[PDB]
RNA sequence: CGGGCGCAGAUCUUGGUGGUAGUAGCAAAUAUUCAAACGAGAGCUUUGAAGGCCGAAGUGGAGAAGGGUUCCAUGUGAAC
């Protein structure tokens, strides 16, 4: 929960409030990471292109 | 058509059991449309999804006795 | 493709076909028998009684445990069926072979089955679970059902 | 005229006499619709749901002897079938069954 | 600036309907399809949007209904509604384009919209 | 079970993405030479253990 | 000139197919019924009504071991 915490900071320069990971039944890790109120998830997801 | 995740999301919406949510006959073809909770909530407000009443059980006799 | 009995005169002949059919082959043997000769006009309606039970389908051949019927005396008989299923394979069927006629020119009131035979079909494979921890096989009979079609 | 409206009263207890107790609700209607088909000739007989209730009033093994019916041969007028009638049967509550005959009641 | 053009035009034709032929309120008129600008490389229905290859046009099928799920598409899907009943319109004239993308992303995968791909 | 663990979990993993269908396209490239995948499990008949 | 050289049998080996045979059978735990919708197609799906069973040591609601996607939505009706 650190390490992602601490890439998307820097991939993004976005704060994160608190990371849940968790491991997909496919054995893949999915993470839940919910920015800081001061940064919109909207306005991130349409710059690094999710939307 | 074949409503049963209607009768499913109707039941614990109204929190009752799925012997007592009535979807009506007539606007089947309505209810079929209603796809997820928040649209069932807005169909029990306008009265295609009714709550039945619990089938009576009076004490009457148990009582008079 | 690679029809018994070659039609004598193929101008005025339609034809059709079927096969891996899931019929029973000794039902839909017995009613393919009583529809021979016949006009599609009458097989018609004889195949449409068959399903409502008002003329019966006497087995000639595979006659082992069938019951006597009331309805078997039409055919000098004493034992005859009802096969549903299989009056209804051979009710598809002569409705495409009366379409093949239609595409071809002939006279449909005049349509005569001069040849229509069922042969076996490659038996498809189920398992039934006996006493004592055995299985035995639960085979399919499927058929392929052929006609031919002739005027007079 | 075909579209016709008649009342008769069909005697269930004779109809279902030797049927075995979980069957006589069920055969009852079996008869009321082989009785509409004798009557009323022409096949296609819809029973209506308050009749269901009636012969279905006091469970599967206890019908009513006597039970008032009424026949009333209408058309399709949609989706031409093989039957071009058809017979709506209603149920008819009366107080008693003596004296009651089979009339004809019009629109 | 093929974003620059096509609002300018796109204002000429709301401006052209502002008073003319208004009369009765029920008439059935207006903007049957955006401006759209090409190049050698480009084939048609190239509509820019004002961050710029993805489609800026969609169009409501009216013979499909569907109940949209997410809080943001149906809001998104309201406003098509409103303004141009089963006429192709672009994403533009939200003035909210970060979140009007948002909202279109389940209106077209469940048959609700048409896009015209580049 | 609901208890599982890690090599337990990431053994599941691998035969449940093993089960998938044979591609469409993959048939096409053989020539239907390959039409269906010949170790397809289902969970009533074959136990993985 | 050299043989792994001739089949009716070995409750022979492997593969295939018949008679029996449209036969035995689809008979444990009370029950279905009317109308409608969808549909090429309905005793069997879905909705409503009627009549019933499990009757709180349940045919109810949740877990452990075990199973491993069987969970959920949509689509299809070849095979099962
Ligand atoms: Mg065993
Ligand atoms: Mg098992
Ligand atoms: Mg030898
Ligand atoms: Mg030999
Ligand atoms: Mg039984
Ligand atoms: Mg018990
Ligand atoms: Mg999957
Ligand atoms: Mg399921
Ligand atoms: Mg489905």
């Amino acid at each position: 929960k650190h390490q992602i915490k601490h890439a998307v900071k820097k991939l993004y320069d976005i704060d994160v409030a608190k990371v849940n990971t968790l491991i997909r039944p496919d054995g893949e890790k999915k993470a839940y990471v919910r920015l800081a109120p001061d940064y919109d998830a909207l306005d991130v997801a349409n710059k690094i292109g999710i939307i | 058509s074949m409503l049963r995740l209607q009768k499913r999301l109707a039941s614990s919406v109204l929190r009752c059991g799925k012997k007592k949510v009535w979807l009506d006959p007539n606007e089947t073809n309505e209810i079929a449309n209603a796809n997820s909770r928040q649209q069932i909530r807005k169909l029990v407000k306008d009265g295609l999804i009714i709550k039945k009443p619990v089938t009576v059980h009076s004490r009457a006799r148990c009582r008079k006795n | 493709v690679r029809y018994s009995l070659d039609p004598e005169n193929p101008t005025k002949s339609c034809k059709s076909r079927g096969s891996n059919l899931r019929v029973h082959f000794k039902n839909t043997r017995e009613t393919a028998q009583a529809i021979k000769g016949m006009h599609i006009r009458k097989a018609n309606k004889y195949l449409k009684d068959v399903i409502v039970k008002h003329q019966c389908v006497p087995f000639r051949r595979y006659n082992g445990g069938v019951g006597r019927c009331a309805q078997a005396k039409q055919h000098d008989w004493t034992q005859g069926r009802w096969p549903k299923k299989s009056a209804e394979f051979l009710l598809h069927m002569l409705k495409n072979a009366e379409s093949n006629a239609e595409l071809k020119g002939l006279d449909v009131d005049s349509l005569v089955i001069e040849h229509i035979q069922v042969n076996k079909a490659p038996k498809m494979r189920r398992r039934t679970y006996r006493a004592h921890g055995r299985i035995n096989p639960y085979m399919s009979s499927p058929c392929h059902i052929e006609m031919i079609l002739t005027e007079k | 005229n075909e579209v016709v409206t008649r009342e008769y009263t069909i005697n269930i207890h004779k109809r279902i006499h030797g049927i075995s107790f979980k069957r006589r609700a069920p055969r009852a209607l079996k008869e009321i619709r082989k009785f509409a088909v004798k009557e009323m000739g022409t096949p296609d007989v819809r029973i209506d749901t308050r009749l269901n209730k009636a012969v279905w009033a006091k469970g599967v093994r206890n019908v009513p002897y006597r039970m008032r019916v009424r026949l009333s041969r209408k058309r399709n007028e949609d989706e031409d079938s093989p039957n071009k009638l058809y017979t709506l049967v209603t149920y008819v509550p009366v107080t008693t069954y003596k004296g009651l005959q089979t009339v004809n009641v019009d629109e | 600036s093929v974003l620059s053009l096509c609002q300018k035009g796109d204002a000429f034709i709301m401006a052209e309907t502002g008073k003319i032929f208004k009369r009765e309120k029920d008439m059935k008129k207006g903007i049957a399809f955006p401006t759209c600008v090409s190049v050698n490389n480009c084939v048609c229905h190239f509509s820019p949007l004002k961050s710029d290859q993805r489609t800026t046009i969609y169009k409501r099928d009216p013979s499909k209904q569907y109940g949209l799920k997410m809080k943001t598409s149906r809001m998104f899907f309201s406003e098509v509604e409103r303004r141009f009943d089963a006429m192709p319109f672009t994403l533009r004239a939200f003035e909210d384009e970060g979140k009007a993308r948002l909202g279109v992303v389940e209106c077209a995968k469940h048959e609700l919209l048409q896009p015209f791909s580049v | 079970a609901s208890h599982k663990t890690f090599r337990i979990k990431r053994f599941l993993a691998k035969k449940q993405k093993q089960n998938r269908p044979i591609p469409q396209w993959i048939r096409m490239k053989t020539g239907n030479k390959i039409r269906y995948n010949s170790k397809r499990r289902h969970w009533r008949r074959t136990k993985l253990g």
